[PDB]
């Protein structure tokens, strides 16, 4: 357990898939829709993975 | 990005609860009086953005516009320890301070006066806010600063950014009391016009409900403005921990409020707070349940809005929304939300499905809460249109023996007649008369110029 | 050193043509470049776009 | 070889932003007064023979030549400790010492009048040169002596030396204040002039600009002359401190200047500094980042120009170079470049692509620093014609008055028309145009 949490992380892990993948962090995902909309609303082939990449990290 | 919120502060009353609001922000934020993040204010979890703009790396300020048609009210609260917490460039004072006269329609002129200096006041605001979502006015409307000069604003504000949303919180004149203001009536009724006209939502902060409340629960024979200013901060606080402690939910002001506003019309907001405790009772942070907090806000005494008793309208609730602050467990909150249906705790609308929402919310870490629990109501009730009823009522009373109308016809908004006024009390019918109808099944017709 | 206008004249549209060649295989380049940056997820490669379109003369051809 | 630069100060105002160039330079290279480099300069990483020369081994003499019409300001320069610091092979004085009344056509006619002398000096300072790029002169373009004396000089050096740059530090006249001198406006087309026809880069210096910078950001109610000319000395510094500082990049003046000026019109360049702080300000030295740095040199209370609020025109960055001195991390740099770009912090022109150029340089070892991190900006930028507007704006208020005409027309340039300053003003007003232009699509063909 010592491992775990000084070098994975786990229950620290645990708490970020709350915060992102659970979209705790509200604000934070709402933001990100916002940007996202613009590109959202377009078809995906539309969609640039270096683009959404840069959007995300932009975002965040 | 935090969607920023400018505060404008409005007349006497409007500003001190305005500068009062900003310091409590301030406090929450742990924002020292010159601006500065204390060294305690280590948690980075807050949107300071929505409420304050950074100064420098370190010091944060307000997005906070203190404005008054009389310079007396801006300079209090530039003499008050906060004076350096607020951006310079968003402080608008009137040039002439001699203020509207409790002449709504005399502020209306001031406003329209110094309209170019408001705006490019507002523009300076506008540009410490990285998004800034629209403004918020805190004023009086029985004055002339807070009323007049907040319905030339709002109108101004209407024109130069008419797709952002305006919400005010304007302090209406003690309805049982009599005005020694004659025309208080007439400039309540000329300010609630323009609110109905160019405003988007009015929070209605009734003198004579915070006198009453001054006198019942904190023992205050005479509320002073400042003893209501600071309510108002306490208020302003409670409503910004949502921004203030960043969660899942509710991190914006529209997200909260779409559900609560169905029509432009029905922009009559009520309040409530829970728990409703004395000062000196802080000391107990009391695990006050999901049940007891929902059966304390049911309480009259614990409601923020001094709805009048409508007999002729029946009244009901058509939505509640439940904002609570601390811990808060969520299946405490779903047997509570199931007694409450069980218990018919709680009436919804008519016309279409409506419940009891509830909204968990932390506390700011950088100020100790001396409460376990807190909570706010916001719930759309129809009695709420009984109050504006009311304020028509009186308007009509002064209107009716043109008790101080030459004040208001030494304005030119009011000059030539008090069309204001006539059409304050028709706004306040129409909204009676949906209020009414949002309480019967008949609410999906309500508000069509067929229904009306 | 300097038909001299003429020569000059000829001698920029020459240089105008060298330089759409040289637009257009930078372009090209660039497209490749973004293809690249897919592949390898180099933010390097995006930072240096974003640099070189800042006022969009290279995006329209980007898009192209 | 290294390029040297001669430095050459006319005119009461270019003699004192000269003087204290010099000045700043020294301290920041550990060079003495006498031109000795001192015990404590053993960072022999400075490039001092861009803008000093080497007298012996040991010292380094700047490459500065003292200018003027007027002995006054010349001896006055020569009374400070730096007077050792310049060749004195390489100053050309005036002989009338009579200044040139703060009349342009007057400061031509005593550089006609010292064109021999003028010369000599030039040749004396061009053979202690290995690699002489140009010369640079710094002078007021309000005065006499700054302005025509300068003009003068600047005429001869295009003509006798067509392959060699040409970099000026011109001194601009207040344009927001009205100027006292009611010939300035003279004085600032007769520069004009020369700088679209002689000059091949103008550092407009508008003492406008230094007294809006001096209060609101100096907090200095009063800008001083001398307060103005440790501006200039600070802005200088800034300037050579690639020359102080080698390192990768950078290292030539043309390498620097090739990113401000895309074509042979677009050469008024305009500076930028930062931190901007005032001097009350100094004790907190802020851990500024690159985005924190970039933002406070884009507020307009660290620009230093005073440029007018035009509301008609969407003024915007024609070019950016942002020479950023000191500690700097390039992940910081990444990310203040992508968050500019996002945010749009400055408008480029939309012909052709342009950014912001950023180099990371070392600061002087032998000045300390109270900064971990210092930065300049050069732009071209739309908004500076506005203060070119304003120029050619009193100008043309004076020509159409015929204001101080008659003391021109005393003049032997001005004699007989001022068919000069009218054509400068015309000149003035495309450059104005063309600055507004290049923030347009349009701008491919402004000017055709």
């Amino acid at each position: 357990l010592d491992v775990l949490n000084k070098k994975y992380s786990l229950l620290d892990h645990m708490q970020a898939m709350r915060r992102y993948l659970l979209l705790g962090q509200g604000d934070f995902i709402r933001h990100l829709m916002d940007l996202l909309k613009p590109e959202l609303v377009r078809p995906a082939t539309t969609l640039y993975q270096h683009n959404l990449t840069g959007i995300l990290e932009t975002a965040v | 990005m935090p969607r920023e919120i400018i505060t404008l502060q409005l007349g006497q009353c409007g500003n001190q609860i305005g500068f009062e609001f900003w310091k409590q922000l301030c406090a929450e934020h742990g924002i020292s009086p010159e601006g500065i993040v204390e060294e305690f204010a280590t948690e980075g979890t807050d949107r300071k953005d929505v409420f304050f703009y950074q100064a420098d790396d370190e010091h944060y300020i307000p997005r906070a516009v203190l404005l008054d048609l009389e310079p007396r009210v801006i300079h209090s609260i530039l003499n008050s320890p906060y004076a350096k917490l607020y951006n310079p460039e968003n402080i608008y004072l009137s040039e002439h301070g001699g203020g509207a006269g409790n002449n709504w329609a005399s502020g209306f002129s001031q406003g329209e006066k110094i309209h170019e200096d408001i705006f490019d006041i507002i523009d300076r605001e506008a540009d410490g806010s990285d998004s800034l979502e629209g403004f918020v006015l805190c004023h009086s409307i029985a004055g002339g600063t807070g009323s007049g000069l907040g319905s030339y604003l709002l109108e101004r504000l209407n024109d130069r950014y008419p797709k952002k949303l305006v919400q005010t919180y304007s302090v209406f004149p003690n309805q049982d009391e009599m005005s020694d203001v004659v025309v208080q009536p007439y400039n309540s009724l000329l300010t609630l016009k323009r609110l109905t006209q160019n405003a988007d939502c009015v929070v209605v902060l009734d003198n004579t409900a915070l006198n009453r409340i001054a006198t019942d629960r904190l023992h205050i024979q005479n509320p002073s403005f400042s003893q209501i200013n600071q309510l108002v901060s306490t208020i302003m606080s409670a409503s910004t921990t949502t921004l203030r402690y960043p969660g899942y939910m509710n991190n914006d002001l529209i997200g909260l409020i779409a559900s609560l506003i169905p029509t432009p019309r029905l922009h009559f907001l009520m309040t409530g707070y829970t728990p409703l405790t004395t000062d000196q009772s802080v000391a107990s942070v009391r695990k006050t349940t999901v049940l007891d907090v929902m059966r304390r806000l049911l309480q009259p005494k614990n409601v923020m809005v001094s709805t009048g008793r409508d007999r002729q309208t029946n009244h009901c609730y058509i939505a509640i929304l439940n904002i609570i602050q601390g811990e808060v467990d969520p299946t405490q909150v779903h047997k509570s939300l199931q007694r409450i249906r069980e218990r018919k705790l709680a009436n919804f609308i008519p016309w279409g499905p409506a419940s009891i929402q509830v909204a968990l919310s932390r506390k700011s870490p950088y100020l100790p809460s001396a409460h376990r629990v807190s909570g706010l109501m916001m719930a759309n009730h129809t009695s709420i249109s009984s109050l504006f009823e009311r304020t028509c009522r009186q308007y009509d009373k002064l209107r009716k023996r043109e008790a101080f109308l030459e004040q208001f016809r030494k304005e030119d908004m009011f000059k030539d007649n008090f069309d204001e006024m006539d059409t304050s009390r028709e706004i306040v019918q129409q909204l009676i008369d949906e209020y009414h109808a949002a309480t019967r099944p008949d609410y999906i017709s309500w508000g069509t110029q067929e229904q009306e | 050193l300097d038909d001299t206008v003429q020569l000059v004249s000829g001698f920029e549209a020459t240089i105008n043509k060298f330089d759409k060649n040289f637009s257009a295989h930078l372009l090209d380049l660039l497209a490749r470049l973004s293809i690249y940056s897919t592949s390898d997820c180099e933010h390097g490669m995006a930072s240096v776009i974003s640099r070189l379109d800042f006022n969009g003369f290279y995006t329209e051809r980007l898009e192209r």
